[PDB]
């Protein structure tokens, strides 16, 4: 029905700007880590970002580090991933997902993952 | 008024019920905490149990997706041995982690709560909050979840932070009247050391832990608790106790380092040491928390390759679900026993006709007269319990 | 680099079957931090197997995973017509890091 | 500190009412325990209720099938005398046998759990598994599901293990501070004997129990705490106190051996002795345990062919459910005053509109007073009560 | 040591709140009991609140039906003074009558129960049933409803025998650690006595009692526990105090009769003196028990006619039920203190829309200091409670 | 016996967890208090909640319109620090308006409750009714909603009385043992004084107030207990704490006046004094009640126009509710600690998917070793829970 939902994905010319925002209700930004991975068109999924619980500790993989930012604003409860320098090898359909790690029973998995959203840099 | 555990190990041929809670069949009818993570602890007086409660009852709206481990609404839940954890019981700190220590005089609490990241450890001493610390390793800070040990009024916690994959800081804390007066970092052959079952080996303190890398023997942990030096090895039974872990035709130990046998997720357990042989319990299923058996290996704490089992009991039976389990000392008149108690969880993430995740106890103590056989589960039937 | 191979390219066999897939590491890897997902292609990977054994709220008991070590396997005690997608590990850390990915087909 | 018992009997003309908890009747509305076998004792304070519970709750699933008394979820339950057990109720043992002391220290329990063949007997005191025990005939193990009696420390518990139809072995058993000092195997003139209510005769201890082998009068324990004699007879009354029993017109004893009237079964019941005559208590219905009845049959303690009642009460109504009864001592300041309680139970044992077996308890002490006359029943409505 | 009561009177000039329990209203949500004619008694630490449970909850099935006052299963309920009546109160003995004492030491309890006719009053102290007593006028035996009074150890109990209009058998019984001591008949110039409300006026006590035959002023008992002297008036002043009640305008007393007014029933009540003035209580009501007020009138207990009040408080309003009132006095640092409860009863007795009858009681203590106006009814609304 | 508070303030870095009670989670099922406006206040051995109940429990249609505070059956509940407000909660007088003291040896309770223009405040010491006030400028009386503090016996209570938002008359009352030994007309340049977080600043008291009037600092009252003399003045930091306020990089203070701005209402909060720096605590909000954060204002309690935070938590979520919050102080081994609690409220008023407003806890102590980051709300759904 409802859940975690991404969106603010658009055309852009090879290095340009986005912002892409995930927001949602329940599946909240407060008790899960946060993580982006893309998806190149049929190529294997492809983590890129990961947010902690608090917000604080982000990681980012050695593709997009250096031109990606993963961020949350208080705003209805979201999380912003803006990119800057965009080229043509990120065509993807970006997804957000929930994880968690229990300390007793190991990685959660990411459980809830939005519907995605379709990135197409070009000229 | 302090107690420093100063009498001989009463002797032990076996276990013989003590206790059960039944809180689960009880949750049925009535309002009932949901809880995981029990221990046991003793005053001078009579015994205690605590648990880490998900801040609801199990007839609750809120008791749905109760799987998870760290909540800001977890506390620490104390009441008589016995008691099943109604809606009078006193919760006695904001916990995800938790450990209790009476020293003779009062009650210490470590209680840890707070972001995975940055997490904060409570150290309560008789009603009073007398210390603090921050995550070392900006990781998931944990501790024992069973009871510490305090010898003279100077009271021992085991706190790990770190990952299992990865590099994690395991310290010993020496806290007195609540405050932290000593820290030694961990050193010896145990690279983890993790949920640790402590009792007080006299002059000091001996802990058994679980190791969750490339370990199904559990790891040993010796403090000195005068000269706070510490020692680490692993248990040297050729029948590990952790699970994940082998089918004992084809099982093995080092006594130094981790076996690197089906070492992936353990159970935290206990064992201790009764001349060279070993008391050990463990989960009858080797791969799942399902039963529940302790036995003693001959020249098992001095010998590996030794696979003599003796005089081994069913606590709970190989179809039925168990989980943590630990041990407590008990001072006795001419000696001091050792009790176990075992964590009966029952509900979701292995039996999806609940949403809810909760556990009961089931508590034994060492005798040295005769005992029979038997099995004690928790009996609850989750396909009737109001949903 | 601690490289996941998903060792079948394809099981590539009839339906109503068992399926064993496989996901080799580089280095011996705790098998807490791994995790299987089915993505049928068009749709979100959907999560089957955490910590390598534990089975994912809502998904059949037919799905079975297990492993240790540096080698872990998914099996699937019977084919049917929606189990017919890719099959990927993952592995928690910094960082992440997906398999190849494995399909499932037909006949 | 000890307790002796060393003043004489109050003088006894009768019983005057002292308690009653409803339980049945609350447990239409509220959350209380299933429970059955209670009995009632005192430390030097005040009074203890004490059941064994079926680990539920009444107005719960697990509620259906409590008809049954060995399972591995029956605990003991402690009260004080007055509080109905509701979910705040400690339970301190595993057991699905017990007895209970309190020396004038410390409590005992005796809880007998496990295997119906082996089973375990363990004995706790003062808040410590202090001694266990196994079966010595491979049987149902059982004791007194009454109090036990300590002089000068020194407590006495008499246990039976065999065939309930025939010849079985019965012992007496000599704790101090929980350990086991000293092992009596029963001699006498008493072929079975089960359930017995025990009262402290200074300078010792004075069982009436059951004969569940062809019989119908009561059996008579005598042992004496200093040196561990043990006498056995029957109680020599004509008016015999067992049920099943004959009429009242046509029964006899032989205060020496069964009489062999309609002895297949039995009911826990007491009696106790007033010089020459004896006290007793008895359900009124003869073929099924229905009322409750307790006068002094006169020369019955010595003579059989005796049948001269006197001081006849009803406490129980003749249409009324009553169960097992029991006999505790309490001490006053010149005198030692005798109490009994009744256990009425209600449930699918005999009435099939509920799926259920609970228990109420009415308790009595005698008096040197006047009294009157009532009746005292449960008082539940079964069918209105929850389904 | 015992309570002596030695102290004088402390200086009252009203009454200030003290206590609520909100029992009616706790009621509809959670499992309450279904209780009656209240009290309250202190020992000297701190205050209990006493009543008599009918054997069941009020969201009970055995709720329907629970206006009548003599069943075998009401008993006598004691919480601390605050605590609601819930299910983990301890019901303290059986009785469908009660009075209850602390002489310093232990508490001593007065329970009436048993058939009409032929009734017993078990008297218990320390826990022991030590006494007890039958119906001399084999009629209804009742007693105070209310606290009875100790001085140096030795209580005394107003208890009456009889019929309900006509003449009754009153008799004192003077009572020692439970033990009936003495007892003396009623003789003086009050005719009908009941439901009495006992104070220590040192160096005796003294009564207000009910007139439920032939008056609508109250009697007045001067027990003087040192030399077992009985004395009766009546209430002097010209307000009398009993409910059905005369106009203001057109009441009477007489300081020695019954004034023959609106006699025939009442309702326990309370009254006491200042100097010459009197300190009372009643219903604002004169036909019903609606609302109740206190106030003073100024030489009302040396002379009639005087219908002069001062210092009037309204407790409870006139649209709101009321129902039996009491004293009872607490020993202060210099002073004794006065203060009086009030029953708010709410059931199937007058209003028709449940099925049950209970009540919540409303507690004030006198004082020197100043004070307000308020209105405290129970606060239960009926039309949407439990069906 | 006697408490004095003497030693020196204990060394604060910040704050660590020390309590949660999951109130209005546990209230979806179970049986809990409909409470607001709760507090802290300690023994010498442990600490207590108290809070102010509307008479019914969460789940109960009496819980309907519950968002008024001044009502005939509200009561003043107290529990242990811990223990939620079930069914068995004593409810310690009758008050609309409270506050609690312990001199060493025993309990204070301020207590008003009344008509609104005409009010009485009960004194309760020991479990008696020791003294009594009427509103001096008939208006409603109303107290610190707090604890109070004692040094050498002696209590002191801040109680206003007058206009909601003019000027209104404030008095110091000096308590001992109950009794109101003085009474000190409040004097200085505080205008507005309300509902005060008072601490022992030995050797004397300090009350940090809200200004309802015309001010968004809050006021400081100093009383010196052993002179009975008044001083008044203005929070003086440039942060100011009360809500409604201005924005950080607009507001000010006067450190003797009100800073006329935003100052139409206001919300209960504390803040304390660590020599020139001040700790305070205030939501993280400045128009709603929503969050909660405590900081440090360097030289914040000597100079305005100072806006250097150092030390900041978030104890509660920026988008979590909130509400009144407290001081209290705890004696250590060799100093004094400062805790304080947050109050959570939930329902309506502001959230209109329920019917009822009730209010959860969070307690927080100071630490001088280190702490993390985290966040506790309340945690209820109150989109699940019942009407
Ligand atoms: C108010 O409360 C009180 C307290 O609860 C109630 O009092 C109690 O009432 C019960 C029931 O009545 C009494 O128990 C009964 O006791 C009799 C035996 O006692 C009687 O006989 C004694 C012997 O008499 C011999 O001598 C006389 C001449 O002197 C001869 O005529 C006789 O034939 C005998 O040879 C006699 O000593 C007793 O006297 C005592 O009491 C009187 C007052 O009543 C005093 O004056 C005396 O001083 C003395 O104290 C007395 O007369 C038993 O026989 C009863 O048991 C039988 O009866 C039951 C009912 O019928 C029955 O269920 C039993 O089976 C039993 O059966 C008898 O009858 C059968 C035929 O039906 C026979 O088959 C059977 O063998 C047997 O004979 C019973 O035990 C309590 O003693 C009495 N308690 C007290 C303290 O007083 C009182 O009832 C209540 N009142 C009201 C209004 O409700
Ligand atoms: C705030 O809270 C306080 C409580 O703390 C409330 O105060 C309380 O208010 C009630 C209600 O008014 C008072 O009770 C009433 O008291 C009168 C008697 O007291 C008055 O008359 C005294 C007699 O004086 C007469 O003679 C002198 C000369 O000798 C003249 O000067 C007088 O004018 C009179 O003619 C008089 O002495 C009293 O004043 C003194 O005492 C009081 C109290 O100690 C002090 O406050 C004063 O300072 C002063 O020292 C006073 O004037 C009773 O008569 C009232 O009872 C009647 O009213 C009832 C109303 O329903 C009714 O049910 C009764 O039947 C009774 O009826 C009277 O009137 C009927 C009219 O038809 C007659 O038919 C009937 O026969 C009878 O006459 C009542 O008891 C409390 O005393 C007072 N308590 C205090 C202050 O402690 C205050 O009201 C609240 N304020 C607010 C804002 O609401
Ligand atoms: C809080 O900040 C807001 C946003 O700037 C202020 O709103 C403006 O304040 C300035 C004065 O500082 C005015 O000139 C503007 O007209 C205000 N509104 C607009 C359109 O931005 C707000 O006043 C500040 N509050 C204070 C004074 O603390
Ligand atoms: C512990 O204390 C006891 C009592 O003081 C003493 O007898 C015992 O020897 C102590 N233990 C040791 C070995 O220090
Ligand atoms: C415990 O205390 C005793 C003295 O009572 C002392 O001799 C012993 O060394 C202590 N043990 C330790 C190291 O805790
Ligand atoms: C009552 O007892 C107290 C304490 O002993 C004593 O001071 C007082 O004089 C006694 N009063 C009388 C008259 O007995
Ligand atoms: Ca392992
Ligand atoms: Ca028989
Ligand atoms: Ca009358
Ligand atoms: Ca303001």
């Amino acid at each position: 029905e409802v859940q975690l939902v991404e969106s603010g994905g658009g055309l852009v010319e090879p290095g340009g700007s986005l912002r892409l925002s995930c927001a949602a209700s329940g599946l909240t930004f407060s008790t899960y880590e946060m993580n982006w991975v893309r998806q190149a068109p049929g190529k294997g999924l492809e983590w890129i970002s990961h947010i902690s619980s608090s917000g604080f500790a982000i990681y980012y993989a050695d593709s997009v580090r250096g031109r990606f930012t993963i961020s949350r604003d208080i705003a209805k409860q979201s999380l912003d991933l803006q990119m800057n320098s965009l080229r043509a090898e990120d065509t993807a359909v970006y997804y957000c997902a929930r994880d968690y790690y229990n300390r007793d029973l190991g990685y959660s998995g990411m459980d809830v993952w939005g519907q995605g959203t379709t990135v197409t840099v070009s000229s | 008024e302090y107690r420093n555990w100063s009498k001989p190990q009463c002797g032990i041929t076996g276990f013989a019920p003590f206790s059960k809670d039944n809180s689960i069949r009880l949750s049925a009818g009535g309002d009932i905490w949901v809880t995981r993570e029990p221990y046991v602890s003793c005053d001078p007086d009579k015994c205690y149990q605590f648990a880490l409660g998900q801040g609801t009852t199990l007839n609750n709206v809120h008791s749905n997706n109760t799987v998870r481990d760290r909540t800001p609404y977890r506390t620490l839940l104390m009441n008589e041995l016995g008691v099943p954890f109604h809606l009078g019981t006193k919760q006695v700190c904001i916990a995800w982690s938790s450990s209790s220590c009476h020293d003779g005089k009062a009650w210490l609490h470590v209680c840890i709560t707070g972001d995975d990241k940055n997490a904060t450890a409570s150290f309560i001493y008789n009603g009073r909050l007398v210390d603090s610390v921050v995550s070392w390793s900006k990781d998931i800070l944990r501790t024992q979840e069973s009871e510490c040990v305090c010898i003279n009024g100077t009271c021992t916690v085991v706190m790990t932070d770190g990952s299992a994959s990865g590099k994690a800081d395991t310290k010993i804390l020496f806290i007195e009247e609540g405050k932290i007066v000593h820290t030694s970092t961990l050193s010896g052959s145990a690279q983890h050391v993790e949920e640790c079952s402590c009792y007080p080996r006299y002059p000091g303190v001996r802990c058994v832990c679980r190791d969750n890398w490339k370990g199904s023997n559990r790891p040993i942990v010796d403090i000195n608790i005068k000269d706070h030096s510490i020692v680490s090895s692993y248990v040297c039974s050729g029948l590990v106790g952790d699970t994940p872990r082998k089918n004992d035709s084809s099982s093995s130990s080092h006594c130094l380092d981790p076996n690197n046998e089906e070492g992936g997720h353990g159970v935290k357990g206990w064992a201790f040491d009764d001349g060279n042989d070993v008391w050990m319990g463990r989960t009858i299923n080797e791969t799942s928390r399902l039963g529940y058996e302790t036995f003693k290996v001959i020249e098992g704490w001095s010998n590996p390759k030794s696979k003599l089992q003796t005089n081994r009991q069913v606590i709970v039976d190989r179809g039925d679900r168990s989980g943590y389990s630990g041990i407590f000392s008990v001072e006795g008149k001419s000696c001091i026993n050792r009790c176990f108690y075992v964590e009966l969880i029952r509900g979701r993430k292995e039996e999806t006709e609940v949403l809810w995740t909760s556990n009961s106890i089931v508590v034994f103590c060492g005798t040295s007269g005769t005992y029979g056989t038997g099995s004690w589960p928790d009996g609850a039937d989750l396909n009737l319990m109001p949903i | 680099e601690i490289v996941l191979t998903q060792s079948p390219g394809t099981l590539s066999l009839s339906p109503g079957e068992r399926a064993t897939l496989s996901c080799r590491a580089s280095q011996y890897i705790s098998s807490m931090n791994l995790a299987w997902y089915q993505q049928k292609p068009g749709q979100a990977p959907r999560l089957l197997i955490s910590a390598a054994s534990s089975r994912a709220t809502g998904i059949p008991d037919r799905f079975s995973g297990s492993g240790s070590g540096t080698d872990f396997t998914l099996t699937i005690s019977g084919l049917e017509p929606e189990d017919f997608a890719v099959y990927y590990c993952q592995k928690y850390g910094s960082p992440y890091t997906f398999g190849q990915g494995t399909k499932v087909e037909i006949k």
